[PDB]
This record gives structure tokens, C-alpha cells and sequence, in this order.
């Protein structure tokens, strides 16, 4: 959800508290601006670590079917979208038949699924 | 989603997880209205102050999947958008009231095993299950806490996470935030002291807030996830877009579009 | 169905773990 905390209330003054410096989500990335002690985070990390997504990890999504050979050219071969383990992207091949699971029905599909950079 | 856990396969249908073309992350998560229609928590496309503008050509939407990352080969159906609407009233730069935005997908989605759509409610299915105490449902890929340390008992789940949450009386909800409060926006979490936690959070924003009708068996969608003051903070609930009061919208919407 | 039901469940009638909870939450 949008973690409000992130956004600076940029509130008048603490009457109780103190206007220390915290960090608070802005644009794209965490900044100090002044605030009260419990307003925002305490550190350029714990604010990208709750203002942000943070889906950069190990997402291996690059399936099995990715490293399987390339559609041969066949008889009554079709369009058939493959992985190119050279390019490290997706191709299609035409009057083609699947030599395995490297088939994938559209070239966005195949870009996500073996991790390619999508394009348009 | 803090605190819930590992949701069966096939579960939740009409989860719609919101992908990013470049680079390929995860903005957000949806529900499916209808094999056409998907619907999302607006602030997920539009928010200027984070340098938030999606339009059609950067959104993806992969539907049907459970583990978060892995490529479910036959199951989960990718899919392109075609239209982006938001509500005209959305209120991003306060308090986003009404943060409703719904996504046509191009082409009908192939409704299956694990693709289908959730019911949205309607005054009498509403009026009989929207009271404080009543439980739902909300589901999404979400990271587990609100900060940590090294990726303690691991942060970032590996599949579809659940986690029933009641709502709360409003005068509780408007008494726990400085924050303005509509009535387009309903708040579900424990109470302290209450003994159960749980809440959503970053990566969940979207998540469809269901609630199964004891009446005719169907799971409604009453509330999509929307704003909240930290993840599972004592003392702080969740804000979830009331559907049912922005039906209404959903429908003005959908309509125009043709028949 | 024409909408909110479950292939995998509703419909082969068999219920989730976590969903009786939603149930007796319904004492009103």
C-alpha cells in the first residue's frame, strides 16, 4: 500500500518532539529533510527499504524451457517464437516446427519468461 | 503481506499480478473483474510525487501466477493492456480519495482453472457483510516487513501470501491517523492486544480486499488495497478503496466503451 | 460462474484452510 510515512508531512513544528533531520521517500529515491523524530525513517536505508518495491532480487524467472534448442526448419513449419541463447533474445522463425519446450506463444511472453529486455 | 502466509494454488483466481516492462519488476498486483476488465488501485499508475506516470506501453499484466518470480509456464497468461482510466475526483496530492483505476486488457483473457473473476458487490450482498468484526481476505506479493536486517527470515515471499484482516469501526480508523478520511475508504487490521497482526504492504498495493457471501457462496471484492501509515504497526490500520461506492464509476466505464 | 467462484474450490466444493475464519467472524 502507499507507504504513507514515506511522504514528508512537512509539519509546522513538533510541539513536543524534535524537528530532527529524517529521511523521507521523494521522486525516486530517499532524501533528508527535516521533520519529527517519528515522522519518516532514521536511515537512507530503512526508508528505500519501506518507500520502494524492492523487487531486485534473485527473480531467476530464466525457465528451463529458455535453454532448449531452437525450432528447426520443418516441412509445414509456422511462426514460432524461441529464446536465442546467443542474442540472449527472443526471435521468431518462420516455417518452423518446435524442436522442445522453447516455444513461447509471443515475443513479450517469451521476454519475461527467460528475462530478456522487453521491447516494443 | 506481514504476518500471513503461503496461499493455496488456485486460491485467489482474479489476483492479477502488475508487471513492469523495463526493467521487469513488480509495480503492484490487481484483481480480475472480468476476462475483459482488470482492476487496480490508481495511486499504482499515477503518484507525480514519486516520479509515477505508467502509461499503457510500460505495463504488463500477468495473471493467474502464484509463485512471485518463476515463470509458471501454462498457467499464468500474460497479457498487454489497451486503455488506462482513473477516477476524474482522484485526489493523489491529499489523501488519495478514490484510488480506483481500471485497466482493459487487449485481448479477453482465456478464464480457466486458475483465471477467474471475483463479484463486486452490490447493495444487499454490501449492506450484510460490511460491518466492523467481519474478517477478508487480502492477498498479495508483498515483502514481509517493513524494514529488517540481511534479509532476516527473508523478506520478499516466495509465492501468493494471504492473510484474513477485520475491519474495523470507522470512528477507530478516523482515530488513528492525522490523515483526512473519506467515505471511499473503509480500514481493516487487528487491534492491539487483540493477539492476531497482519497487514499488507509495499508490493500489495492493488490487491484485491475479498469477502467470501455467506449467502450465495460468492467472493465479493469490497475493498482494493490502497494507503497505509507502515506495515503492521501497532496502533495503524490499513486503507482500502471502498469498491462498492465507486460501483457506480466501474460501471459509467465499461459501458461507454460500447456493448 | 458469472463471476466470483472458484474452479478449484466452490465449485469442486472443497474449502481452503484460512476460510472458516471468514465464517464465524460473521456472528452479527
Amino acid at each position: 500500500s502507499l507507504n504513507v510515512l514515506c511522504n514528508n508531512p512537512h509539519t509546522a513544528d513538533c510541539n513536543n518532539d524534535a524537528q530532527v533531520d529524517r529521511y523521507f521517500r521523494e521522486g525516486t529515491t530517499c532524501l533528508m529533510s527535516p521533520a519529527c523524530t517519528s515522522e519518516g525513517y532514521a536511515s537512507q536505508h530503512e526508508c528505500q527499504q519501506a518507500c520502494f518495491v524492492g523487487g531486485e532480487d534473485h527473480s531467476s524467472e530464466m525457465h528451463s524451457s529458455c535453454l532448449g534448442d531452437p525450432p528447426t526448419s520443418c516441412a509445414e513449419g509456422t511462426d514460432i517464437t524461441y529464446y536465442d541463447s546467443d542474442s540472449k533474445t527472443c526471435k521468431v522463425l518462420a516455417a518452423s516446427c518446435p524442436s522442445g519446450e522453447n516455444t513461447f506463444e509471443s515475443e513479450v511472453e517469451c521476454q519475461v519468461a527467460c528475462g530478456a529486455p522487453i521491447e516494443g | 503481506i506481514v504476518e500471513g502466509q503461503d496461499a493455496e494454488v488456485g486460491l485467489s483466481p482474479w489476483q492479477v499480478m502488475l508487471f513492469r516492462k523495463s526493467p521487469q519488476e513488480l509495480l503492484c498486483g490487481a484483481s480480475l473483474i472480468s476476462d475483459r476488465w482488470v482492476l487496480t488501485a490508481a495511486h499504482c499508475l499515477l503518484y507525480p510525487p514519486w516520479d509515477k506516470n505508467f502509461t499503457v506501453d510500460d505495463l504488463l499484466v500477468r495473471i493467474g501466477k502464484h509463485s512471485r518470480t518463476r515463470y509458471e509456464r501454462k498457467v499464468e497468461k500474460i497479457s498487454m493492456l489497451d486503455k488506462i482510466y482513473i477516477h476524474p475526483r482522484y485526489n493523489w496530492k491529499e489523501n488519495l480519495d478514490r484510488d480506483i483505476a481500471l485497466l482493459k486488457l487487449k485481448r479477453p483473457i482465456e478464464l480457466s482453472d486458475y483465471i477467474h473473476p471475483v463479484c463486486l458487490p452490490d447493495k444487499q450482498t454490501a449492506a450484510k457483510l460490511l460491518h466492523a468484526g467481519f474478517k477478508g481476505r487480502v492477498t498479495g506479493w508483498g515483502n514481509r516487513r517493513e524494514t529488517w536486517t540481511t534479509s532476516v527470515a527473508e523478506v520478499q515471499p516466495s509465492v501468493l501470501q494471504v492473510v484474513n484482516l477485520p475491519l474495523v469501526e470507522r470512528p477507530v480508523c478516523k482515530a488513528s491517523t492525522r490523515i483526512r478520511i473519506t467515505d471511499n475508504m473503509f480500514c481493516a487490521g487487528y487491534k492491539p492486544g487483540e493477539g492476531k497482526r497482519g497487514d499488507a504492504c509495499e508490493g500489495d498495493s492493488g490487491g484485491p480486499f475479498v469477502m467470501k457471501s455467506p449467502y450465495n457462496n460468492r467472493w465479493y471484492q469490497m475493498g482494493i488495497v490502497s494507503w497505509g501509515e507502515g506495515c503492521d504497526r501497532d496502533g495503524k490500520y490499513g486503507f482500502y478503496t471502498h469498491v462498492f461506492r465507486l460501483k457506480k464509476w466501474i460501471q459509467k466505464v465499461i459501458d461507454r466503451l460500447g456493448s | 460462474a458469472d463471476c466470483g467462484l472458484r474452479p478449484l474450490f466452490e465449485k469442486k466444493q472443497v474449502q481452503d484452510q484460512t476460510e472458516k475464519e471468514l465464517f464465524e467472524s460473521y456472528i452479527e
